[PDB]
């Protein structure tokens, strides 16, 4: 037999006696009012809440614009238009699809820029998929989760040493205007090149040009081999911006529950960045106010803490019974003049496990990552760190706290006693060490080596303005003259007593060899 | 003399910071109350 | 009341149900919408909008519900199981066990969420100290039986660690139960970590988890659930209160209870009050924290954790919480950075029971003098850091030495929680704290260096370690 | 004439008109009300209320209207002329020429106001620097081709003068055309002082006015006209973008666009958002800004003036535009009052294109070092306010002198500033300004005093002035 005979055998079953030619009185709705992206439907009693409605094509319109039936009022259905509101007119037919919003999920979404509905916008062909995951679902729950132990290496020394982020931890990045929140998120995404983690970037309410630049940065560093870029831009309707982070986290939950083949290895760890939850909350506030829902504080609806919480509580770290996968959330919040006590910032701060505060004062002062160590917290803490980083960064944290206690004396250090001047100089060198260039993440072994050199008395000779350069040069040294030291540090990074005499002596020899042959 | 005068100035500055923080908290609470009252007035005058 | 209605409106987590003209559900009557199989959505009726229409909050996903769905009135508020069957179990707002174990069963007594507080005759006229084991808590800001204590602090100062070590202390050393209301509980912070901590603390053949009830109103739940979880835990604790036991209810964040109430009121269309808060903030706080009293039969002491918005203690939520508080325990990040796990600020922790005629005459002399010495140290700390201890005269060097000794002496290892700096269990009583601090306050500790007082015991452990090291 | 309805309600600048149920106008359609003078009033539909009733924003006086007036639906949104016929003319929100010239003929193409922005795959990520004639704009916050750039300042700092100076510079020294959107345009700034200032000869017989398009949504216009004038100018510029030409778009004010949106939303009965602003603020701003992009075919590159009241950058008008910017020029009144009329603050004036990979390594190095020396001078001027410069300085004299020379050298005489001063305008290429600042940065200008750097072009002009004085 021929394979085409098998193909015909697949047919001639639904072809002959597999179609029901029964006409049935399907219940459709007629549009009675169209607002500013909100359309009201007269009778659609066979619709569920948050169901996607169709608006089938009519004369002069060859495409169907879907909506989300949000307000199921008595003899009225107010649905927010996902597409453009101009085409929908009074009296238009609306057919209930019978489905909640679902997005394609799986391996096919890897390196593709997609709509919140899953439709590609990168122009690289249709998305290949076989499974669709619902937009909204309950969080994994109580017994499903596990304590966060595996670290997420962002590549930033300050974050990876002082504000640890683990797999399954919701770590907010909260800042103001241009402080590098997207820079921190992109640096975290770029550092997962071989860490067995799939990244997702949502970009709610941004420019098309900004998302294009982000995608270009990701694909010029090879990060699109494992990254999914959802996109609901500023010109798109508020419904798409409202459903974008849920589509992203649906894809992330597909990665968490099932996993995908990345570099030939099964990966069940996902890192998702909601690049603007402030813009997502603004879009949902517009949706609620256009639906005439009662406003609250700052005109946000009552269920706006609920809004984000459903989104963020889905980021979990499952136990081995439920697969062992994890979903790591990196929400981004933009404050106004550092108003941390605003509504959405307090909501996301309360929801998330830890916070990463970025200050414009530090950004304009030369601190390349504008990270405020004093107020930023990660309540997971040392459990989200390697044993090497746990052993090394404790003294860094203590010295930085001591320097922050004495930061008012920095310009006066030449007039103080020996110990206070020593503490001030150590703090200045450590702060200069944390400055990192954009798009240059560091591996955990490099961070551990640099922080071991700084923690011990080795950067006292080199002056402050050269500390950063020293670090770079030292890394180049470790990248060229001593690969075995880096491999040794990476090999026993999980040892409970990390500074074993072997790795300790190797690192000390490398530091001494670099310092003796270099001048600053 | 400079040490004592600057210690007194620091204490007075801390007291002024405390008073200004109380004033700022009052101002912030009043601003949010005014905002929510205006929003409720503008919403209830057109819906119910 | 087996009345069946139909869903009329669905707007977010606020639904409307049309019933017959008679047998309309009352306020807080817990209507139920079947969703197929055994799943159901339990809403709580909030208003009666005319001819058979009731407006209710969803307390659930409500993302797949159509209009016209059947709604069953229960005839009573949300019914949660009460009794010994609730010990060692984790519940949601509706009393459904959210742990791996099965359902509670129909033979277990169920009680409504919305009860009345104890009457005027049932209240205890005379207050009484509640011994908790912690040195700084029992000395500086002592608990009161049937009273409210609020713990403050930063994001990671260790409030939850203090809560769970108090749960362990109540469960192990004394045969008493406790109920933990995780209002706004993160599904990572409490829904697995606290269970692991309570199942790790073991006395004999049973865990601390086995002597506590847990009601988790997780953050992913709609505002009605997080609003009613506190009252659910109150209902589950009032059973043991009715048996004459001394329950110590814990509340993870009473401010999140306030925020849930505010969100519910905003969703119902009510006019906002104060700083965008609900108009019924005072009554909503009263309906919860007036059930936490010292009845003549039994008692419910409670310990809330309060989040102060923008560090504004005059904010309406802390203002209404403070009206019901009997004691405060302030945690500071500065004390935490000095590796002091019980980071209690004795100069910022207060208690109404700190009176000579209630907690003891020596209590309100030792605590007063300890606070005076610590205030003297706080005054002299800037001078010491700027100039040095050589400028300090007599009666000030000794005061600073004693103040440092007590400040380092307030620390406890919390050996019940995990085994960090583990040592034989002490559970220092109130009288032992009074005697130890009177001993150190009257000298008798000046020869001890200011490094031995760390995770110590009752100042007899201090001298024991001093003799062991070098004597 | 697809449909004819009747006016039901006239409330200020809001018209409710009843149409046949099968011929109701679309959402953004334009409806004409014929008046008894041969003219018409064009209203823009905004909503479809119930059965055949539409709510529309007036875009006119509505002081001659009565109930029951005939209203003709146009079937499509407001159509404005596009093409060379619009070049050298002055229009309004409706596309009608408001200058003294004749009406636009019916043979020209008319395009709808509301158009979808270019798709994601049409975005040209290749960042290219757009050469402006301004020294400080070129060096500190370079103008991005195809990007959106903003100017921030108070009142009278020089935003409009800077905008018209870029119009004159890029039309004279470059072949780039320009489209001007006078959103909320003052009738003194728009009807004069820009028409006259665009009567600057380009080569022999063509003025800058003849190569530019102007659309004035004046201040006396109703809020809908000021809301849609920006989209009118965008529609006019999109024709030149679609022809492959790199078009320039100047939105003379952004906060007036936000004010018009807020007024329109308040008049329509929409629920207020934030501090009484419109709920669709972000969506309206995105709809305006996302059409200004660099595509494969052409590129709209824009400069948009924003007025910050006092120093409040957290107001909704500048806050909603920050997400759409590639560069910000922060004008300061302090610099303006120091006779540095191009009052750009080199500090707090950022740009995404200021990267060594885009503008070159020399440009980045020169700009960064200029910002560094100005930042050092920001403290050294305070230091020398009390301790004279001659008293003590470790290279501080040299860096103070260099910083004063460069902050005077940032000042440039404008072509349109001849009325204010009389000094003829100067145009500096982007290469010449970075070369001049590199030359002045390390020596070569330490002997020329800080008087020949005031109003000059490149460093060669400063030299020529110096050796002209020393004759
Ligand atoms: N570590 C860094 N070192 C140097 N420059 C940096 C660094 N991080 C960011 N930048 C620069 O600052 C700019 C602003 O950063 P970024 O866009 O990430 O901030 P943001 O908070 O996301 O701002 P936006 O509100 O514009 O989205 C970047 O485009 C880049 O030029
Ligand atoms: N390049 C310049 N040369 C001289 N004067 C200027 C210049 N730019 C602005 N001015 C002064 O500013 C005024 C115009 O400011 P304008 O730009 O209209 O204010 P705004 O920036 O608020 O629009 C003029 O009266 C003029 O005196
Ligand atoms: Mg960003
Ligand atoms: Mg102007």
């Amino acid at each position: 037999t021929t394979i085409t005979e098998e193909l015909i055998a697949r047919l001639k079953q639904g072809i002959t006696s597999g179609v029901d030619l029964q006409p049935r009185q399907v219940n459709v709705g007629t549009v009675i009012a169209v607002g500013d992206g909100v359309a009201r439907l007269s009778g659609l009693d066979q619709v569920v809440a948050s169901e996607i409605v169709e608006f089938p094509p009519k004369a002069g319109r060859n495409e169907s614009i879907y909506g989300i039936a949000l307000n199921l009022e008595q003899d009225s259905v107010a649905a927010i238009i996902l597409g453009d509101d101009e085409t929908i007119e009074e009296g238009d037919m609306v057919t209930s699809t019978g489905r909640v919003i679902s997005v394609p999920v799986g391996q096919g979404l890897l390196g593709r820029v997609v709509n919140p509905l899953g439709q590609p916008i990168d122009g690289k062909g249709p998305i290949v998929y076989e499974k669709t995951r619902p937009i909204e679902r309950i969080a994994p729950g109580v017994i499903t989760r596990k304590s966060v132990d595996t670290p997420v290496q962002t590549g930033i020394i300050a974050i990876d040493a002082l504000i640890p982020i683990g797999r399954g931890q919701r770590e907010l990045i909260i800042g103001d205007r241009q402080t590098g929140k997207t820079a921190v998120a992109i640096d975290t995404i770029l550092n997962q090149k071989g860490q067995g983690m799939v990244c997702i970037y949502v970009a709610i309410g941004q420019r098309r040009a900004q998302v294009a630049q982000v995608v270009g940065t990701l694909e010029r560093f090879g990060a699109m081999e494992y990254t999914i870029v959802v996109s609901a831009t500023a010109s798109e309707s508020a419904a798409l911006q409202y459903i974008a982070p849920y589509a992203g986290c649906a894809m992330g939950e597909e990665i968490m529950e099932n996993g995908v083949m990345l570099n030939g290895q099964l990966v069940k760890d996902a890192l998702i960045v909601y690049d603007d939850l402030s813009k997502h909350a603004v879009a949902y506030r517009q949706v609620s106010l256009l639906l005439r829902r009662p406003p609250g504080r700052e005109a946000y609806p009552g269920d706006v803490f609920y809004l984000h919480s459903r989104l963020l509580e889905r980021a979990a770290r499952l136990n081995e019974e439920y697969g062992g996968g994890s979903l790591t959330a990196l929400p981004v919040i933009e404050t106004q003049a550092n108003d941390v006590s605003a509504y959405i910032p307090t909501n996301v701060i309360s929801i998330t496990d830890g916070q990463i505060y970025l200050e414009s004062d530090l950004f304009n002062a030369g601190q390349r990552p504008a990270l405020n160590v004093g107020i930023s917290v990660s309540r997971v803490g040392g459990a989200a760190q390697t044993r090497a980083m746990r052993a090394v960064a404790g003294k860094l944290k203590g010295e930085l706290a001591q320097f922050r206690d004495l930061a008012a004396f920095a310009q006066f250090a030449s007039d103080l006693d020996a110990t206070t001047k020593a503490q001030i100089e150590r703090g200045q060198r450590l702060q200069e060490l944390l400055k990192q260039p954009q798009y240059q993440p560091l591996p955990v072994e490099d961070q551990v080596a640099v922080l071991y050199a700084a923690t011990n008395n080795y950067l006292d000779d080199v002056p402050v303005p050269l500390i950063t350069k020293w670090r770079d040069d030292f890394l180049a040294f470790l990248r060229t003259a001593h690969p075995e030291v880096r491999k040794l540090i990476y090999d026993n990074r999980l040892d409970r007593k990390f500074p074993t005499p072997e790795v300790k002596e190797a690192l000390e020899a490398a530091i001494k060899e670099f310092k003796a042959t270099s001048n600053y | 003399a400079r040490m004592v005068a600057m210690r007194n100035a620091t204490n007075n500055a801390k007291d002024l910071v405390r008073d200004l923080t109380l004033s700022f908290n009052k101002a912030r609470q009043a601003a949010i109350t005014k905002e929510v009252s205006e929003i409720a007035s503008g919403a209830a005058a057109l819906t119910s | 009341m087996p009345a069946k209605g139909v869903i009329q409106e669905i707007i977010g987590v606020v639904i409307r149900a049309k019933f017959p003209e008679d047998e309309v559900p009352e306020i807080y009557n817990a209507i139920e919408i079947p969703l197929g199989n055994g799943d159901r959505l339990v809403c709580e009726v909030q208003q009666q909008l005319g001819n058979g229409v009731v407006k209710a909050v969803a307390m659930g996903s409500t993302d797949g519900l159509r209009r016209g769905l059947e709604v069953i009135d229960t005839g009573r508020p949300i019914a949660v199981p009460v009794g010994p069957a609730t010990l060692g179990r984790v519940f949601n707002v509706l009393g459904d066990p959210i742990d791996g174990m099965g359902p509670i069963g129909p033979e277990v007594e169920r009680r409504p969420i919305h009860r009345d507080p104890p009457s005027f005759e049932e209240q205890n006229t005379q207050a009484q100290i509640f011994e908790t084991g912690i040195k700084v808590i029992d000395l500086i800001a002592p608990f009161t039986r049937g009273g409210k204590t609020a713990i403050f602090g930063g994001a990671g100062v260790g409030k939850t660690v203090v809560i769970q070590e108090l749960i362990a202390n109540i469960a192990k050393e004394q045969s008493g139960f406790s109920v933990f209301a995780g209002v706004g509980e993160r599904s990572r912070e409490g829904n697995d970590l606290i269970h692991e901590m309570k199942e790790a603390r073991i006395d004999e053949n049973t865990t601390v988890f086995d002597k506590t009830v847990m009601v988790f109103g997780q953050m992913n739940e709609p505002p009605g659930a997080r609003l009613r979880v506190g009252l659910t835990a109150l209902t589950m604790a009032e059973y043991f209160r009715d048996e004459g036991r001394d329950i110590l209810l814990f509340i993870d964040n009473i401010f999140r209870f306030v925020q849930a109430g505010s969100e519910v009121s905003s969703l119902l269309g009510r006019m906002p009050s104060q700083v965008g808060y609900q108009p019924t903030l005072g009554t909503e706080m009263g309906e919860l924290q007036e059930r936490i009293t010292s009845t003549k039969r039994g008692s419910i002491t409670s310990m809330q954790a309060v989040y102060v918005p923008a560090d504004d203690y005059t904010d309406p939520a802390p203002a209404t919480v403070f009206s019901h508080l009997d004691a405060t325990i302030s945690l500071e990040r500065s004390i935490a950075e000095r590796a002091i796990f019980p980071a209690v600020d004795p100069l910022a922790s207060t208690s109404r029971i700190l009176d000579p005629n209630i907690v003891g005459e020596e209590h309100y002399r030792v605590a007063q003098e300890v606070k005076r010495v610590l205030q003297r140290y706080k005054d002299l700390k800037d001078i010491i850091a700027i100039l040095g201890m050589e400028e300090l005269s007599d009666e000030d060097k000794l005061t600073v030495q004693r103040a440092r000794k007590i400040e380092l002496f307030f620390s406890q290892p919390f050996t019940v929680a995990q085994q960090f700096t583990g040592r034989p269990g002490k559970y220092v009583p109130v009288k032992k704290t009074v005697e130890s601090f009177a001993r150190l306050l009257n000298g008798e500790g000046d020869h001890i260096p200011e490094s031995f007082f760390y995770m110590q015991g009752d100042f007899d452990d201090v001298l024991a370690a001093y003799e062991a090291s070098q004597k």
